[PDB]
């Protein structure tokens, strides 16, 4: 006897641009399907309306192409895990505050072009003499922990409401905390020029220390903190 | 009805794995203009998924040696590889990593501010009779992560234009050479006319014609059918590794960091599979007797399962100190989808599939091969190249050493760009086709939109997937694999009516999977038209009816052409250099 | 308030373009990143040694926590103009909000300076008015 | 070409991105302890300090137009002017105003030195808040 648990997912068209969007209602049977929400989806395109678009790859959590708002707050799809019981239901929407493709499809063009501008490579001038590798301390290299192994899947920025509202100039959580791994990097002797791109009004300066990054984080990382030194420093 | 828009480059390379990024870069830094034509954003690949090392003979925890690296890679293929590719590949090995450490790759260090190596299985010292020697040099468990991220960096140094998700649907030729591609815009919906002097190849592996795999979701074989669908051969396509370790149900991966130090597979009984049934006397040997060790303890019963198919893998034995430091990313992985610590209770295991060893034939400089149908020599395709998984160097042959898949992208993505520097000077007129180059590709983007039939594409790549795993599997033999070329024969002739009910251009997404599935059909049925031929047991391919390795008359590759879906496919072979580059160097292996 | 033509869609170009960042201007940056904290740090040990008094504070000490309040009642209206009405969207009225933030605060120092030199005191007032 | 070909992919692509909507951000997210006890730190004081500066932008327009205010002056035109039951439902709304920033500032003068900020120590210096607020509160009613 199947058990029916009731979904409901965020649909617009860009073949009709003048249809509002909504959310439509899909039935899916908890008895044979997986225990993931992803696993969920991939039914709802294979054994009922096709039409319905969103991103995916892995199924582990690493690569970070399956971001949602999944009930309320911002996770992956192939991590959170369905709640058993079919009396509920489910609220599935894109990420929040950002310009839509076409079903839970956002717009991450600005998010590539913010990126790039805090230079991610290493910058020396010298190298040693007879080919071997630079040098660098254990206690140096522990410096660096919990800051490289952030997947890029912009859940924390999308959670930021001084990035609702300035993202254009703003340069969010998940830039800031790589800009700082570059900071502390004691084989990264270019410092001086990474921190006069941030010393105007609003690159660095619109956290408020809200904290809805360091919660909402699906790897356990913290980059409400990594914002606090960064502040620390320029002082 | 459709518009098409017209690029002009020098290089095009389509893939931005660790591969795609390494030779895109190696080619922008020689004044060369190049474009890297990518699916997904570069650091979304399936390579972010690697969890080992890259084997490199430093030297800086023992004494080392590059020639004993060699005689590894060598003897761990049953002596199918190319002999002078283990010799270029095990020499630039040390040079590649020192290098790789200068763009900001955060190694794991040692006391002496060196970088850190462990012990995977197969490396022994001093010309295979000898202790276990270290060398894998890894970063702790994200030496996958880490090297996207870096290499992605140093591609943004230079200039190297980025078209972010776009189709590659065919290659255009013009008499019997390659003169660019042709693609699709998904935000758009655009069709772009690239054209260059040299394409270069770097998509990846299938292996999602398989039921139960490691893979990701877009790790369908997408280069390997543009090449034959346009009258060129793949190599070797019948030897595809199955990994003794993965998730049961599902396919997710642990690494094989986890037998590297201290590692036990109990059975029901609580045995160690060291000997006595199928067994070698040492473990951490090669992936496919361990893979045939798994397989025959659960069909005479010696096996824990819940229906009989599973196993465990012990890491109880390990201090709790270690657990954080070497493997962070293993404790994380089984606690969601298995459901149980790392420290109290063993883990589930099935043995799924992992790798291909087998893709476009190249010369060991990265051009791409064919064979003449007079004298049956070798012979050179104008303006193709390959690199990365979607090629076969015979640098594995029949047999994949563990972490020496990572060190198969840096030196030969390395080697690519350094060839092209040597033949094509910057600056050079494009000839001028017809205005229709390329009208038969966007013709089958037409007739998969328009499609009515009575089976969707989901249907039909159920058929696919159950065929392949209960024909040409683990254990093969020539009563099972006429089966399979029987059935894989059947579903290709049900793909002319297939379902598609999505007629919208923009991020049209029942289009493109359904895109894959005709490149999937392709390399699908080519593997179980080879592997049903070839009449010995050697490697990953183990035969029943032929359980002898035989020297004389199979040390040769094979050859397979199949032009479109539902059409017969032919067999040539061609012989396997056994020679080294300097005979004064490393002189040659012999078999044993 | 009239708003300006913004770019479509929110983005303008290709992914391997870059955001330009502007020139470092540190009286708008770091330096009002120290103003912002010498202004909390002295109104929150003055305002407790204000609820364990007697009466009405001295007009020594008066006059200090009034014009403490005011710095510190600036710099927040300062950081809601610009998070609001800003110069991508609204142009010229981010500039004349900051104006009338001008004579609308130095008619507010001209007023510290007529309760402390007749009446006593803004404490004077407010603990007078009750609560 | 490369620069005719990318005129006229960004002439359907700009046209395009004119009739994309925007997901929404409040009224579907999930109310937590960190955006609601941030968002009552700029309202307290929005609130208090309209308040300071109508009392001292008053006294400094009667200085120079002037009409002779005086602290006795004003008072009595407040306390005469409001009934029994709304002079306690203003300052019973500034008592539990005044309490919340005084000891959330506190809270923001550690978190500059970048202390207790981890998601362990923002939700226990954050259960401080609701208790002080409930006592500093209610003991300023009674003076
Ligand atoms: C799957 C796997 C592999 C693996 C491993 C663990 C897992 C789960 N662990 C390893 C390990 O510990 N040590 C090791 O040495 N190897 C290990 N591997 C194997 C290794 O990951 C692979 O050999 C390697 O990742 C292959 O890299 P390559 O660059 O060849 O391939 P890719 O990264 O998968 O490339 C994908 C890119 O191709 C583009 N693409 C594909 N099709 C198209 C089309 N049609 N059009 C345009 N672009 C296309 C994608 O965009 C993507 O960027
Ligand atoms: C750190 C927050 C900064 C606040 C910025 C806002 C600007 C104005 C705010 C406050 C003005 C001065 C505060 C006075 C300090 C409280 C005094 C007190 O607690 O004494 C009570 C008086 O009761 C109160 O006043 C309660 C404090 C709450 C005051 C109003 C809260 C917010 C005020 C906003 C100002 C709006 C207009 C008020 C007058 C205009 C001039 C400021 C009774 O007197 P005693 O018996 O002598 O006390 C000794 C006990 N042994
Ligand atoms: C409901 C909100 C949203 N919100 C903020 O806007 C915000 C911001 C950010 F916008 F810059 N920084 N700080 C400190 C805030 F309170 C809070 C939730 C986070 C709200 C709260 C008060 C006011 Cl007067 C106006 C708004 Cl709309
Ligand atoms: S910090 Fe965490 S939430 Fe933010 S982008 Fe990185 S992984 Fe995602
Ligand atoms: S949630 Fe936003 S306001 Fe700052 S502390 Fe985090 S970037
Ligand atoms: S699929 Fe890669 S993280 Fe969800």
């Amino acid at each position: 006897t199947p058990r029916l648990k009731t979904f409901k997912v965020y649909r617009w068209n860009p073949d009709e641009p003048s249809a509002k969007p909504h959310l439509q209602s899909y039935q899916v049977d908890l008895n044979d399907c997986g225990p993931m929400v992803l696993d969920a989806l991939l039914k709802i395109k294979d054994e009922q309306d096709s039409t319905l678009t969103f991103r995916r790859s892995c199924r582990e959590g690493i690569c970070g192409s399956c971001a949602m708002n999944i009930g309320g707050r911002n996770t992956l799809a192939c991590i959170c895990k369905i709640d058993q019981n079919e009396s509920k239901q489910l609220k599935i929407y894109p990420l929040p505050h950002m310009f839509i493709v076409k079903d839970l499809v956002p717009d991450l063009t600005n998010f590539y072009q913010q990126y790039k501008s805090i230079q991610p490579y290493l910058q020396r001038s010298s190298f040693p003499k007879d080919g071997t590798e630079v040098l660098q301390s254990i206690e140096d290299r522990k410096k660096l922990d919990g800051l490289y192994e952030c997947i890029l899947c912009a859940c924390c920025s999308t959670s930021c409401p001084s990035y609702w509202w300035n993202q254009e100039q703003y340069l969010g959580p998940a830039v800031l905390m790589q800009a700082y791994r570059w900071l502390i990097d004691s084989r990264d002797q270019a410092t001086k020029t990474r921190k006069a791109m941030l010393n105007n009004s609003m690159s660095l300066y619109r956290c408020h220390t809200i904290m809805n990054c360091t919660r909402t984080c699906p790897k356990g990382l913290n980059p409400g903190l990594a914002i606090a030194e960064i502040k620390k420093s320029l002082a | 009805k459709y518009h098409i828009i017209d690029h002009e480059y020098d290089c095009v390379v389509i893939g931005a794995g660790g591969a795609g990024l390494r030779a895109a870069f190696g080619l922008a830094e020689a004044g060369y203009k190049t474009a890297c034509i990518s699916k997904l954003f570069p650091t979304r690949s399936h390579t972010v998924a690697a969890q080992g090392g890259i084997n490199a003979a430093l030297g800086n925890m023992h004494k080392d040696n590059w020639k004993w690296h060699m005689y590894d890679t060598v003897k761990g293929s049953d002596w199918l590889g190319d002999q002078d590719s283990i010799h270029y590949m095990t020499r630039e090995a040390p040079k590649s990593i020192i290098e790789l450490e200068h763009y900001g790759v955060p190694f794991s260090r040692t006391e002496n501010g060196k970088i850190y190596q462990r012990a995977f299985g197969g490396q022994t010292k001093e010309y295979g009779k000898g202790a276990q020697a270290y060398r894998t040099c890894a970063v702790a468990d994200r030496t996958g992560h880490a090297l996207l991220h870096t290499l992605y960096g140093q591609a943004l140094r230079h200039d190297t234009h980025f078209f972010i998700e776009y189709f590659a649907l065919d290659l255009l030729t013009h008499n019997g050479e390659v003169v660019g591609v042709i693609a699709y815009n998904q935000e758009d919906g655009t069709i772009h006319r690239f054209r260059a002097h040299k394409t270069i190849i770097a998509t990846g592996g299938y292996g999602r014609a398989y039921f139960s795999c490691t893979s990701a979701h877009t790790c369908t074989g997408d280069g390997n059918a543009m090449v034959s669908r346009a009258g060129f051969p793949l190599q070797d396509l019948e030897f595809v590794q199955f990994h003794p370790s993965g998730i049961y149900g599902s396919g997710c991966l642990i690494t094989e960091g986890a037998r590297g130090e201290g590692g036990f597979l109990v059975n029901s009984e609580g045995e160690r599979f060291m000997e006595r049934y199928a067994p070698t006397a040492k473990d951490l040997a090669c992936r496919d007797v361990v893979s045939r060790a798994i397989t025959m303890e659960i069909r005479e019963g010696r096996g824990v399962g819940k229906k009989k198919d599973h196993m465990y893998l012990q890491l109880s034995h390990l201090p709790p100190e270690v657990l954080k430091e070497r493997l962070p990313g293993i404790s994380e992985t089984a606690a969601i989808f298995a459901g149980v610590d790392v420290t109290k209770e063993p883990i589930p295991i099935i043995p799924t599939v992992h790798y291909n060893m087998g893709g476009i034939p190249t010369k060991w400089n990265g051009e791409a091969l064919t064979i003449d149908e007079e004298t049956g020599e070798d012979k050179v395709i104008p303006g193709l190249m390959a690199c990365g998984e979607a090629a076969c160097v015979s640098v594995h042959g029949a047999n994949r050493l563990g972490a020496n898949s990572l060190l198969d992208l840096v030196v030969f993505g390395r080697a690519v760009a350094h060839t092209v520097a040597d033949t094509l000077q910057p600056g050079l007129p494009h000839k001028p086709l017809p205005s229709d180059l390329g009208k038969e590709s966007i013709a089958n983007l037409d007739k998969l939109r328009n499609a009515n039939g009575s089976r969707s594409t989901a249907e039909i790549r159920m058929n696919m997937k159950q065929t392949m795993q209960k024909d040409v599997s683990v254990f093969r033999t020539q009563s099972s694999l006429d089966e399979g070329v029987r059935n894989i024969t059947a579903v290709e002739k049900t793909f002319d009516d297939v379902k598609t009910t999505d007629r919208s251009m923009i991020w049209n997404s029942d289009l493109v999977e359904t895109l894959e599935l005709q490149n999937l059909l392709t390399c699908a049925s080519q593997t179980a038209v080879s592997a049903a031929n070839r009449k010995e047991s050697r490697g990953a391919h183990a035969r029943e009816d032929y359980p002898n390795r035989d020297d004389e008359h199979w040390m040769k590759h094979t050859l397979s052409w199949q032009k479109d879906v539902a059409a017969p496919v032919t067999l040539k072979y061609r012989r396997v250099i056994d020679h080294t580059l300097d005979e004064k160097e490393c002189p040659s292996v012999p078999p044993t | 308030l009239p708003v300006l033509p913004q770019k479509p869609g929110g983005v303008r170009g290709t992914p391997n373009d870059a955001y330009v960042p502007p020139p470092e201007n540190k009286l708008e940056g770091s330096y009002h990143w120290y103003m912002e904290k010498i202004f909390a740090l002295s109104v929150v040990p003055l305002a407790t040694t204000a609820m364990l008094t007697t009466g009405p504070l001295s007009t020594a000490a008066d006059s200090f926590f009034s014009v403490m309040l005011l710095g510190y009642c600036y710099m927040e209206f300062n950081s809601c103009i610009t998070d609001y009405i800003s110069g991508r969207v609204y142009g010229v009225w981010h500039k004349y909000a900051m104006y009338m933030l001008g004579l609308g605060s130095a008619v507010s120092l001209f007023g510290i300076y007529k309760l402390e030199t007749e009446n006593d005191g803004v404490v004077g007032l407010v603990k007078s008015l009750w609560d | 070409m490369n620069t005719k070909a990318a005129i006229a992919e960004e002439q359907i692509l700009n046209k395009q991105r004119a009739r994309r909507p925007i997901s929404p951000h409040l009224t579907i997210y999930q109310p937590q302890l960190t955006w609601y006890l941030s968002s009552f730190h700029r309202i307290s004081l929005v609130l208090m300090g309209l308040g300071f500066y109508l009392f001292t932008i008053l006294f400094g327009v009667s200085g120079l137009l002037g009409l002779g205010l005086t602290t006795e002056k004003v008072s009595n035109w407040y306390h005469q002017k409001f009934s029994k039951i709304t002079e306690w439902s203003i300052k019973g709304s500034f008592a539990y105003l005044f309490a919340i920033h005084y000891g959330g500032a506190i809270r923001h003068l550690i978190w500059d030195t970048a202390k207790e900020l981890t998601l362990k120590g923002v939700y226990r210096t954050g259960y401080a808040l609701i208790g002080f607020t409930a006592v500093l509160g209610t003991y300023l009613l009674t003076l």
